[PDB]
This record gives C-alpha cells, structure tokens and sequence, in this order.
C-alpha cells in the first residue's frame, strides 16, 4: 500500500576506463519497488537515455558497456523506483568516468628465493596486470606496491614497485614464512583490493 | 633523443593533472561543497571546439602529426587562463595558500610541457606548419565580478576544466608515447 522510499546510487566504477558500472540501493522506508529505471544524459547533449544492460552487474546495477562508455564527458544519471502505488526518484548523480577508475588486482603473483655465488641472496617477486586493462597503446597506465609480512608481525613492510611487473627484496629473515600481496592503482585514481597472498619459506640457510 | 624527451614530457603532465586535480578537490571542499556549482559546470570549457578524442578506439585513429598538434594547442589555450588565475588569486588580500601554490606551479609547469612538446614536433614532424589555430578563452569577467556566487561558479568550471584537460594532455601523451615509439607495446 506504500509507495518506494527515495533510492539513491551509491557508487560507480570503472575497471579500466572502457566501461563503468554503478549501483543503487532502495530507499529505507517505503514499500517494496517493483521496478526500476536508471535514465541519464550527458553534458553537452539534451537526449534522455535509458540503462543500457541491467544484467551485467548484477542486483540493482547498470552496466555501461564500450559503445556507452567515454571519458571527458560528465554523466548526470538518476534512478526511479516504482511499484503499483507510486514511485520515488533518486538525487542527481555527477559522473566523470575519469575519477571512478579503479583496477582489478593483479594477477599470477609468484615468489621465488634466489641465492646467487658470491653476491647477496634475495626474493624474486613477479605478477601480470589485471585482464581488463590496455596498457599496450598507452590508454591505461598502472603503477603497483607489493606488501609482505611473516604471520603475528604487527606491520607489513611496503614496497612500491612502479610500473614493474617484478621486483627484488633483499632483508629478509632466514627460516621465517612470508606473506605477499600486489596491489595496483591507475596513474588517477584508486588502488585495486590486495591480490590474494602468495606464501614463501625463506630457507635457513639464506 | 626521443625516449628521453618523451620520459619527460609524461613527467611533467602526470605532475601537472596530479597538481590540477588536487586542486580542484580542495577549492571544492572549501567553497563550492555546499550549493549546486557541480550543475552549473554542465558544458563550459573553452577547449570543447577542438576535435578531441573521446575514447581510445578514436585515439588510435587519430593522423599523428594531427594528434600531437592538437595536445599543443590545448596546452596554448590554457596560457591566458592560467596565467589570470594566478594573478588574481595572488591579488586577493586573503589567499588561500594551497590552492595558490598548485596554481603558480601549474602555471610554470604547463610552460615547460608545451616547450617539450615544440621539441618533440620538431623531431617527429620538422615540416609541420606553423600556424596557431587554438581556441580563445576568455572568462576573466565572470572572474572578476563581485557576485561572490556568480564569482565561485566562474571558478569552478575553470578549475573543473583545467583537471579535465589536464587529464587529456596526460592520457593523449601516453597514447602517443606508446605509439611512436613502442608501435603500440608498451
Ligand atoms: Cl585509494
Ligand atoms: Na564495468
Ligand atoms: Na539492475
Ligand atoms: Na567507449
Ligand atoms: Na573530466
Ligand atoms: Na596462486
């Protein structure tokens, strides 16, 4: 018998400045919506446009894919719920693709001990940048930190690598296990969720 | 030397949107926060005429010799934009620090991009004409009015473009970068 509560979009990301998605939540209090509408337009532009795919990212989300997706060019979005009773609009939302960049982490983390002849032993560490990402033509540019830390240490020691894609750690502690992570963030914006750990024994006699 | 004058040229325009983009988040955290300035930016940059890439399916199509004569004059353009702002920020009896030391600093930085730019035509392109078609700003007026909402608003959209732009520049370079010299395997 109610009417929505007033939705409003939450957040918005883009994995790689190709395609963004943005996700809404309903309104507390109101009823229970039985659709939604995300519309937008852009600067520049007077053409209402409706949310290209509903699907792709899953509950209460808009997807925008490639043909959708442009930088340079403000988004002013905004959401309706409605039910049989009424309906509810969200607050506009300002969107620049630019400033919601955030990465994936990276990929195939590995970690191998070298002990060369005669010259200081260390920990060799190695990752791939995240699958969505172009940095080949230069549109994308990604910049990593590794961390790494033995279990019940209170700090993780923090390297930042720049654009490498390996990296040499030479102080470690011999017979102690390690934990490592990569993380990633672009040139603008914000860091990628630390890759999940690789683990590493550091023999004893190191 | 190209990759050396390239290394540098990305340099100087990743510190420039970095310095661009700091401060706009901090005139807006301090005056604009509060009010609908964000609305009334809607589609008032000086450098909109350019034909710019808006992905980077049209980057990759862009002419060469085209695409690095349009990053020059998108760094021409800003020349009388920034050079008002400072002086008129440095004019103010109160100044507020940081955002005036981002500014003078973008300021002197854009120079010596755009001057690593002419060098890098001149290796890349030595028969490029030497025309100047960029587009003319001219917004000191709003700048100046007394109308401190009017006034704020002005501001807002000048630093509000000068992020965008500078973003641009820095993205452009790195496409172009990544082309000429590494055929697009960087
Ligand atoms: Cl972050
Ligand atoms: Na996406
Ligand atoms: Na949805
Ligand atoms: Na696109
Ligand atoms: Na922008
Ligand atoms: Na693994």
């Amino acid at each position: 018998m109610l009417p929505p509560g007033k939705p409003e979009i939450f957040k918005c990301r883009s994995p790689n400045k190709e395609t963004f998605t943005c996700w809404w939540r309903p309104g507390t209090d109101g009823g229970l919506p039985t659709n939604y509408s995300l519309t937008y337009h852009r600067e520049g532009e007077t053409l209402m446009h409706e949310c290209p795919d509903y699907i792709t990212g899953g509950p209460n989300s808009c997807h925008f894919g490639k043909q959708y997706t442009s930088m340079w060019r403000t988004y002013i979005m905004m959401v309706n719920a409605t039910n049989q009773m009424g309906s509810s609009f969200s607050d506009e939302l300002y969107v620049d693709v630019t400033y919601i960049v955030q990465p994936d982490p990276p990929l195939e983390l590995a970690v191998e001990v070298k002990q060369p002849e005669d010259r200081k032993p260390y920990l060799w560490i190695k990752w791939s940048p995240p699958t969505l990402i172009d940095l080949k033509t230069g549109w994308f540019t990604l910049l990593y930190e590794i961390r790494l830390k033995p279990e019940k240490a209170a700090e993780w020691e923090i390297h930042f690598a720049g654009q490498q894609t390996e990296f040499k750690i030479l102080s470690l502690h011999p017979g102690q296990k390690y934990l490592v992570q990569v993380r990633c963030k672009p040139d603008a914006g914000y860091w990628s969720a630390w890759s999940p750990a690789t683990f590493i024994q550091i023999p004893s006699d190191f | 030397m190209l990759r050396d004058l390239f290394d540098r040229a990305v340099v100087l325009s990743a510190y420039i949107h970095n310095l661009s983009s700091e401060m706009f988040s901090e005139f807006d955290k301090r005056y604009t926060h509060g009010r609908g300035f964000i609305t009334k930016a809607i589609n008032s940059c000086h450098t909109s005429s350019l034909a710019t890439p808006e992905d980077k399916e049209q980057a990759q199509q862009m002419n060469q010799k085209d695409f690095l004569s349009l990053i020059v004059s998108i760094l021409r353009s800003w020349n009388e934009p920034l050079y008002h702002l400072v002086t008129e920020v440095r004019g103010m009896q109160e100044a507020p620090e940081a955002i005036l030391s981002k500014a003078v600093e973008i300021e002197e930085q854009t120079k010596r991009l755009l001057e690593r730019m002419e060098l890098i035509v001149s290796q890349v392109h030595p028969e490029t004409k030497e025309n100047e078609i960029y587009p003319v700003w001219s917004g000191l007026p709003s700048l100046q009015m007394a109308d401190e909402e009017s006034r704020l608003s002005a501001y807002y959209n000048l630093l509000h473009c000068l992020r965008r732009d500078s973003h641009k520049i820095d993205n452009y370079l790195k496409l172009l970068k990544c082309r000429i010299i590494h055929n697009n395997n960087c």
